[PDB]
DNA sequence: CTAATAGATTAGAGCCGTCA
């Protein structure tokens, strides 16, 4: 007794049956089917009736508006239920549901008191529906398969770059010069109030809104230029920006914080360098881009940007989301200046104070990080 | 401290009516849409290639298996997939002798080589098209690896031919247009990936570990070309039509002009998915200026709206134009003087530029998929890169870049914008992936462009993808 | 849809089954149950449900210690309880009670 | 609206271009592989097209 | 018209990684 039946209207419910029977025969079960398994000039309701009294165990039911008051399917049906008052089983019965027009109120008086499954939002629910009950009823799987019938059983606060600006000097009010300086006609411009500047207010034949606040950006900027000139750390020029980076030895064995921002690569060192723009949109930060650099003996770079490329792609290839992170605040941490913040120097007692902690996010969503 | 929303997954719908979110395993479990009988192939190459893809034709009719199975599923062979037979008994071949090769690639010249490469393949397959009588789907053309890094813009070895770019596959593409011929550009290096080998005992693409995935991507390609339906998009709202601009420098033709080429998307009538390409360039002389003249925009706009009145019978309800650059007054004013009253025109813009990271506090892998941070109400970002739990992996490596969405002219709900982005991302029938970057509505409108750029102008060309990808 | 199910043990209730019965039909109820009713050669276990769905106002039931626990009294006592639930009838069931162990 | 030019020529042009225009943007610019096309012509376009 | 200073945009090319 180890065949599973399964009982249908024929041809109406052909399709789904077939189905059935393939993915049952392909998870390994043993099944006869009234299409796939009757023989040809065979007496057939003696070996249907012989089938379901001496070899099944379960007695899967297609039911649908076709199959309800079916003579086939209510003979079967009587017969199982002998077979089942025979065999002791209160769950040897098992109708499917496939049809969304049979109403729960008109199925047949033999299965009213039996626990029907739901195959009629998707296919998938109701076969691992009827996949849990073979497991929990035991039904023997024959499994002459491996490696192929178990894979058919088988088929938040971030961090981030930006830096906020905290404060700005009150009043707004060549490049060569001490302090960051901007020429605009016969005045020049230099550290009318920053706080309606920064609102959309201020417009005048003067100076438009808009070309104060690219202004303003321009002296940030330089502002931000010239004080990593004076925290003495050495620059990269990229394609259009430039980067900056920390020679080696300059840290305490190449390390601040439990943070290792020079390493080794082969014949070549690695430097963690990053580069900053000012943006007054979405709103007043200093985003922060984050590069690596090699240099032959720790000191000097390479004057071929190939060389350069290739080693950049073989170093990030093992860093994952935590190396980066960790080592860009490790970085802004380095440049912080007194507890939580640094500033630029606009001018002689002037300044504009970044904070040295990025912008943090919050979600409702994540995943359970199945390793 | 800000707020990021989670939008859900699409879903794409397969055979017997049922959803999933991944191609793969649709395709497995469920099987394609559409229904053909075969696929009969043209080969034409060296007796080499007819050799090699003999050879891989029998190598994917069995199953194949990744070192990973949760990260890409198996592929269990072409007929268990796809429900049809292509099978190395349709082949007919057309040789091409290795002289020819040989001696044509020898000029020294990259447009007169290139030109008299592609004339030499091309005119046989014309031939064959013509004055033969065998029925041929798909033509696969396999060039040795040898003339491949030969054909390229910057290329050095180591005659109405100058009007054409100095790229194999473009002009190839391109100068096949007027014939309406289906064809797949393989390399030799690319089906027999072991025989190639370094100065070390290794092939230089090794795909032991990934070849199901390469069985993967060949096989829905060859399936798309020769006429099928793979999968389409289960949800998609009635009455709204897609538009996708993109602009291609036209190089060296008398000046330094550009053009235009776009793509259109929409629900017609039967639950049907219409994604077809919307073809003839728009150009303006001026040089670095992505825009258009009112004159060039409103024909594209009545093109866009008689097509799909012509499908449907009535004027799409609401129209998204989405696009990478940002459009001007002058311009849009050319909209909306031929748009009906009873519409709605949205321009949205679609930029990988601005320089956002997010990372995870006391973590390992990167962001989910869904996440968004809404800075406004017409802007935010969206990452379309991140953790996939399915998966059990990332789309991408180190930290994926966001997709900054900013609502250009009109007024749109922002979530709705990007729920129609992220569903416009798992269309993309070249590849057999999760799931894109980026909207195919600007992918696909940039191979057109692409392909249309290398070529003489021709009159009315095809409008159908399987004649561009 | 106007006739008396009884429902009840066999053959342990047959007496006190056919005495009210009888008493129902002299009183002028259409009433059934297999002991008069029951045609040989038929298909009982169908018969015994369309007569409940489609022909049936009220089921009186024969409790007792054989009830309650028999096989056939229950399958009968849920599809009465569906039809009931169908009807919106709050009277449909009447456990009539003829034991005390 | 092209069976009706009383000139056999004309007529004649026209119902061919209708028939190949729709076999050609078939041909170009759809995912089937057609071996054969069949062509059923109704009784009236056979009839007059002949010289 | 020509030649510099910047901020804010666009389109092209070419090289490397995909597993453990
Ligand atoms: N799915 C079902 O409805 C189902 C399942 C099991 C058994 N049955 C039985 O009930 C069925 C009733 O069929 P129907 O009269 O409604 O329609 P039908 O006979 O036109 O079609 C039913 C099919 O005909 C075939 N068939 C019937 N008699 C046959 C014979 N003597 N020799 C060979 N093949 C024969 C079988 O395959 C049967 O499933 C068949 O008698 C028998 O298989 C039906
Ligand atoms: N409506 C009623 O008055 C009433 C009362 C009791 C049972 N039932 C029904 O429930 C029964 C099944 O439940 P159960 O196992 O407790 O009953 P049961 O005790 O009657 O069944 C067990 C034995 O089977 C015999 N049997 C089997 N098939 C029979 C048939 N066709 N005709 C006569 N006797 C038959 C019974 O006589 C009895 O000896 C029968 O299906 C049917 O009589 C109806
Ligand atoms: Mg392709």
């Amino acid at each position: 007794r180890n065949k599973i039946f399964i009982s249908h209207a024929t041809p109406d419910d052909n399709d789904f049956t077939r189905w059935l029977a393939l993915k049952l025969i392909g998870l390994g079960y043993e099944v006869w089917c009234d299409i796939l398994f009757l023989d040809k000039g065979v007496d057939f309701w003696s070996n249907i009736e012989k089938v379901i009294r001496e070899d099944t165990c379960k007695f899967l039911l297609v039911s649908s508006s076709y199959s309800n008051q079916r003579e086939g399917v209510l003979k079967e049906l009587a017969v199982a239920a002998k077979v089942k008052k025979q065999l002791k089983d209160d769950k040897f019965i098992i109708p499917l549901a496939i049809d969304e027009q049979l109403s729960y109120d008109d199925i047949n008086i033999d299965i009213v008191r039996l626990n029907a499954i739901d195959f009629k939002m998707s296919w998938a629910r109701g076969l691992k529906d009827i996949l849990e009950a073979f497991e929990k009823q035991k039904v023997p799987k024959e499994v002459a398969d491996a490696s192929k019938s178990n894979l058919l059983y088988q088929q938040e606060i971030y961090d981030s770059n930006w830096l906020s600006i905290l404060s700005f000097p009150e009043e707004l009010r060549v490049r060569e010069l001490t302090f960051p300086a901007v020429r605009y006609k016969n005045y020049l411009c230099t550290f009318i109030p920053t706080e309606e500047i920064l609102s959309g207010s201020y417009d005048s034949n003067f100076i438009r809104n808009a070309e104060c606040k690219r202004l303003i950006v321009q002296l940030l900027n330089k502002a931000f230029e010239l004080r990593m000139k004076d925290k003495e750390v050495q620059e990269y020029e990229m394609s259009n920006k430039t980067a900056y980076w920390l020679e080696k030895g300059k840290l305490e064995k190449d390390k601040f914080e439990k943070t290792m921002l020079v390493g080794k690569q082969k014949d070549k060192n690695w430097h963690f360098a990053i580069s900053g723009a000012s943006k007054l949109y979405p709103f007043p930060v200093l985003m922060i881009s984050s590069h690596i650099f090699f240099t032959a003996d720790g000191k000097k770079l390479i004057d071929s940007s190939s060389v350069q490329h290739s080693s950049r792609r073989r170093q990030g290839k093992n860093w994952w989301n935590n190396t980066w992170r960790t080592k860009l605040l490790a970085f802004i941490k380095y440049l912080s200046d007194d507890d939580t913040s640094f500033y630029l120097e606009m001018g002689s007692e002037e300044k504009v104070f970044v904070s040295n902690e990025p912008v943090k996010f919050k979600g409702n969503v994540s995943y359970n990080i199945p390793e | 401290m800000k707020e990021l929303i989670y939008i859900e997954e699409p879903k794409i719908l397969f055979a017997h009516g049922q959803k999933c979110t991944d191609a793969r395993d649709g395709l497995a479990l469920f099987g394609p849409l559409n229904n053909l009988y075969g696929i009969k192939s043209g080969v034409i190459g060296t007796k080499q290639g007819l050799k090699i893809f003999r050879d891989y034709l029998d190598h994917i009719q069995k199953p194949i298996y990744n070192s990973n199975s949760i990260t890409r599923p198996m592929f269990p062979g072409f007929e268990a997939v796809f429900d049809c037979k292509w099978e190395s008994t349709g082949i007919t071949f057309k040789e091409v002798t290795n002289e020819d090769i040989g001696k044509f690639l020898y000029n020294s010249s990259t447009h007169k080589r290139t030109y008299d490469l592609v004339s030499l393949f091309i005119d046989k397959i014309i031939s064959a098209n013509k004055n033969e009588d065998e029925n041929v789907d798909v033509w696969f053309v396999i060039v040795p690896d040898e003339i491949y890094k030969y054909c390229r813009p910057n290329s050095v070895l180591p005659a109405e031919t100058y009007n054409y770019d100095a790229q194999f596959h473009d002009q190839f593409k391109a100068r096949l247009l007027k014939h309406t011929i289906p064809t797949q550009i393989f390399r030799e290096s690319t089906l027999a990936w072991r025989d190639f080998k370094n100065a070390f005992g290794l092939p230089i693409r090794d795909f032991s570990k990934i070849e199901g995935h390469l069985a993967w991507t060949i096989s829905t390609a060859a399936f798309y070309k020769a006429g099928g339906k793979p999968w389409k998009l289960s949800d998609v709202r009635n009455g709204v039509c897609y538009l996708g601009l993109v602009y291609k420098k036209v190089e060296k033709s008398k000046n330094p002009r550009n053009a235009c080429c776009a793509a259109q998307m929409f629900l017609d009538n039967g639950d049907g998915t219409v994604f077809k390409g919307e073809v003839g360039p728009w150009y303006n002389p001026k040089n670095g200026q992505y825009h258009l003249e009112p004159k060039e925009a409103k024909a594209l706009l009545s093109q866009s709206l008689q097509s799909y009145k012509e499908q449907i019978g009535e004027y799409p309800k609401e129209v998204f134009i989405h696009a990478k650059t940002r459009f001007n007054h002058q311009e849009w004013d050319a909209f909306l003087e031929v748009t009906p009253k009873e519409t709605n025109l949205v321009g949205v813009t679609i930029s990988k530029t601005k320089p956002l990271k997010l990372y995870k506090t006391e973590g390992d892998y990167t962001i989910l998929r869904g996440n968004a941070y809404v800075v406004n109400e017409r802007s935010a970002f969206l990452w379309t890169v991140g953790y996939v739990p399915k998966i059990q992996t990332a789309l991408s490596m180190e930290v994926p870049n966001p997709l900054f969405i900013e609502i250009n002219k009109g007024e749109a709900d922002i979530k709705q914008v990007l729920k129609d982005i992220l569903s416009l991302t798992k269309l993309n029938y070249n590849a057999c992936i999760f799931a894109d970057g980026e909207p195919v509505t600007l992918r696909f409108a940039d191979k057109i462009g692409e392909i249309l750029t290398a070529s003489t102008d021709i009159k009315t060309p095809p409008l159908a993808f399987k004649y561009y990808i």
